[PDB]
């Protein structure tokens, strides 16, 4: 019965250390190295807790926010945004798009980890 | 009048944009080396710190172009020449990018024209870093993800001196701003990719002190081929 | 009359002194530890371990001074007020660069002529960073040959607002740059301290945004005195 | 017998992870935090390789070479110089100032250890 949690970002040395920390804590992890390929993935289940990139190809990760709040079957998704922006602008517009928490790059793995868990409770 | 103002504190976020990725790895692989010892095998623990190694190794060619950047402003850059073997020269380029092309998905080719030794009077050290130079653009602003993605360097000597060729088949640059690549902090603008926009000014440099010059043929989607020409010398 | 481009490029220079050095530290430790896992006991694995999280927040430190610098050329500097503990998040702050101050030997105290609570409606993010910007301040230039080196900070409320002075028994700035320190890119010139010039113009630009000033009293030799004046702002 | 070593640098942080490898080869390390320091412990005893910072506090790299290679225990001991400073002049001063190698930082701890080796032949 353990969470299951859906990694997204376009740089694999990124999902390597974040896929770790996560499987730790005994999570399940769903990769995807694109936004739009995130929504491929969500397509055939239902993630508990979702990290989100930003700055990414193809789609970034600011329009798989405005979907995730579109079709109401992902709308009560918590997702966390681990992005390399740092702009006041740019955390509150995510904030916006339906996202619960934003974390700016380098971050914490520690404090990560414990917003993860508080998420998911 | 004075924009060069304006585009030197672009470069200035282009740094802590260059900064900000390699501290990110460094940060999150170190700090769970840390917290998971008594959770890391030992396959994971050398390939956690191999990655501590290689985003420090990204940083220090950060370093280094902040160092040359530096010379090119006050002039003070200088080349010291040494009769070296070409070919042992660009095959010692090709196999320093081979390992970091192979993780891009893309391979290097060396078809020289003439038959090797080649010995010419030039600084290795900065000729290196040329076509290192080259050979790194040839692989990260390569093609988006088509089949059969390479990166030539084709040795020869024509018109008194000895010309260099570096093939891709990388995104083109368009013909709007093929003139002006070579010119500090210029990079074609056209989204999660790292630019400082001085690697060809430093290239430039290296070529012109060596006596020659530089230039550059593309098409958009073709791929690219830069030119360098250096005269053989005594 | 735009001699600023001028400090901007030495300003390049100083990103590379303060990037030269944690890289040497990341970059050999690192190596150290892959090619000696077998001569590591588990207490010098973690110091060495430790090593690299530390020079990483120095980079962090230089990331985040890059990023506030583009801040201040945009103008985009922005403050969020909350209704904070005054004496609680100078607590928080000294707390934290006590551990900082003791590998160079100095008392971090905290005294209050004022009742704690002292709440106010301020940004505690950017104010704590002020605080850790001055006690960096007087802890690195802090006089070297010297017993009982210290570092005090003294909350006070005086002309309504909230008047905050940080005292250490540092080098002392002279007479005749205790003017430009607030100024970008400016730094007492006197040998390999790593410095930037922008610590004091971000605390500048965060005091004033709050609504208040900042100056300094300082002597050559005796000691340095930094005045924060701040309204409470309900 | 082992061989004995002066590790002469400001940086405390790097005289730790370069007597761990110096000893890691069997040498014995003996550290200076100055170029007057170093002088002193020059007073003791006589080593068989140099590790010479350039910027130091109180006296810097360059006049410990010219105090070396002036006095005739000291002007046949191979020194080595691990300077942030990677300047073009800089390397030619301390070269000419009697320096067997002048090395930069950031280094490579099996190449400086490489040459080091190589001195003491
Ligand atoms: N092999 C290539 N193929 C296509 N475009 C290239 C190639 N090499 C360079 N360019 C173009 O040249 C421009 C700037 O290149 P350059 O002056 O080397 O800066 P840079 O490569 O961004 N800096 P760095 O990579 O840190 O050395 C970019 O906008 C590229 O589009
Ligand atoms: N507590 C102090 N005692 C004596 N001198 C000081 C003190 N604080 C600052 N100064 C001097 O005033 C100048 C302040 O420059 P500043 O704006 O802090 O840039 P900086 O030194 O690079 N700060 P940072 O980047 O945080 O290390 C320095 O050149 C110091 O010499
Ligand atoms: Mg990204
Ligand atoms: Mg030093």
């Amino acid at each position: 019965m353990s969470k299951k949690v859906l990694l997204v970002d376009d740089s694999a040395v990124l999902r390597k250390i974040v896929s770790f920390n996560l499987k730790k804590e005994g999570y399940e992890v769903i990769e995807a190295e694109n936004g739009q390929i995130a929504l491929e993935k969500l397509s055939e289940f239902t993630p508990d807790l979702i990290v989100l990139d930003i700055m990414m190809p193809v789609m970034d990760g600011f329009t798989v926010l405005k979907k995730l709040q579109e079709k109401e079957e992902w709308k009560r998704i918590p997702v966390i945004v681990l992005t390399a922006k740092g702009g006041e602008e740019d955390e509150s517009l995510a904030l916006s798009l339906g996202a619960r928490k934003v974390m700016r790059k380098p971050f914490s793995p520690s404090q990560f980890i414990e917003e993860v868990k508080h998420l998911l409770n | 009048l004075k924009r060069i103002d304006r585009m030197k504190t672009e470069f200035i976020a282009n740094i802590s944009h260059e900064l900000r990725a390699p501290l990110t790895a460094i940060k999150a692989y170190a700090e769970t080396i840390y917290n998971s010892l008594g959770e890391l095998d030992l396959s994971t623990l050398k390939e956690f710190l191999e990655v501590i190694i290689d985003q420090s190794n990204h940083l220090e060619n950060l370093l280094n172009e902040l160092l040359d950047f530096s010379r090119l402003e006050r002039k003070s850059l200088q080349i010291n020449r040494e009769k070296v073997d070409l070919c042992d020269l660009v095959e010692s380029a090709v196999n320093a990018i081979k390992e970091f092309a192979s993780s891009h998905n893309v391979n290097v080719l060396f078809e020289s024209n003439v038959p090797c030794p080649v010995e010419a009077y030039i600084d290795p050290t900065r000729i290196r870093q040329v076509l290192l130079n080259l050979l790194n653009n040839g692989v990260k602003y390569s093609k988006k993800d088509a089949p059969d993605k390479y990166v030539k360097v084709i040795l020869d000597e024509k018109d008194g001196g000895v010309l260099i060729i570096v093939e891709d088949n990388g995104i083109g640059i368009p013909d709007h701003a093929k003139d002006r690549i070579f010119e500090q902090f210029y990079r074609v603008d056209s989204y999660e990719v790292p630019g400082t926009g001085l690697g060809l000014a430093i290239t430039k440099e290296i070529v012109e002190l060596h006596g020659g010059r530089i230039w550059v043929e593309s098409e958009v989607g073709k791929g690219s081929r830069f030119f360098v020409w250096i005269p053989k010398d005594r």
